[PDB]
């Protein structure tokens, strides 16, 4: 099962800067990429603020 | 916590760390068997460590005593952490001491500009992951409420607070939600959310725990 980014709320700026608010929770969840992110809203966000589009491959840490 | 320094041992004595097999949030002891945290912290079972100066080791002067209830604001909103506050119900009562101690509720809400004390183990780093052993602190005042609904537009509500400076560079960080804002020795602020951490012109956002005393009490009370 992947996730829902939708979950969390955004903001969109002034010239278009969409940006996901997060909750600072320590919650590790581990990318399809390899890396770990500290939350599952952090891994929205970097996709969000890089373009990327990864995954979650489990909700623990890699 | 970015941009703060090493907590002083036994400074922060009401700080405690919810654990779930590692830390995931912080918490306030406010009274021997009751800790006040985020409901975005909820877990089915939790253990609630007290006396931690470092949270890798045991040095044997800390305490570690599992939830027996965990009470979520019923108004809580998963969505936009609205009502974002929740009690825990200590299996056995704390022993209090030199290391374990707590910290009081709010008699009224605090005023913009009322200097706070922040507290985490959470992120010191505002790009990339750095988490440290030992409890970290961070001074920052009560931003106004104009301040912070302008930081972040239609998503304050009237029971979030800002804390923080918009300049950046200062902030809590993910591992650090759950834990107090205690200014004036009350509890005002627990660490809620935040767009990322010590962004420019994005502070921290914070329950606002002066609206919650009577709910708290109640739930006591009958608990
Ligand atoms: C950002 O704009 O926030 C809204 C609110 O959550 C997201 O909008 C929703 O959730 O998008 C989902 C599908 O992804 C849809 O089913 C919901 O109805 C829709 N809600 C509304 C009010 O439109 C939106 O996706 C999100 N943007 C991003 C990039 O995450």
């Amino acid at each position: 099962v992947p996730m829902d980014c939708s979950r969390y709320p955004n903001t969109t700026s002034e010239e278009g800067k969409v940006m996901i608010l997060c909750n600072k929770a320590l919650n590790p969840v581990c990318g399809t990429d390899g890396v770990t992110y500290d939350n599952e809203c952090v891994l929205c966000a970097h996709n969000l603020e890089q373009g990327t589009s990864v995954g979650k491959k489990h909700d623990g840490e890699c | 916590i970015v941009g703060g320094y090493t907590c002083a041992a036994n400074s922060i004595p009401y700080q405690v760390s919810l654990n779930s097999g590692s830390h995931f949030c912080g918490g306030s002891l406010i009274n021997s068997q009751w800790v006040v945290s985020a409901a975005h912290c909820y877990k089915s079972r939790i253990q609630v460590r007290l006396g931690e100066h470092n949270i890798d080791v045991l040095e044997g002067n800390e305490q570690f005593i599992n939830a027996a209830k965990i009470i979520t604001h019923p108004n809580f909103n998963g969505n936009t952490l609205d009502n974002d506050i929740m009690l825990i119900k200590l299996s056995s009562p704390a022993t209090l001491n030199s290391r374990v101690a707590t910290v009081s509720l709010p008699r009224s809400c605090a005023a913009a500009g009322t200097e706070c004390l922040i507290s985490g183990w959470g992120n010191t780093k505002s790009s990339g992951s750095s988490y440290p052993s030992l409890l970290q602190c961070l001074k920052a005042p009560v931003l106004s409420d104009s301040s912070c609904k302008s930081s972040y537009p239609g998503q304050i509500t009237g029971n979030m607070i800002c804390v923080g400076f918009l300049e950046g560079g200062k902030d809590s960080c993910q591992g650090d939600s759950g834990g107090p804002v205690v200014c004036n020795g009350q509890l005002q602020g627990i660490v809620s959310w935040g767009y990322g951490c010590a962004q420019k012109n994005k502070p921290g956002v914070y329950t606002k725990v002066c609206n919650y005393v009577n709910w708290i009490q109640q739930t006591i009370a009958a608990n």
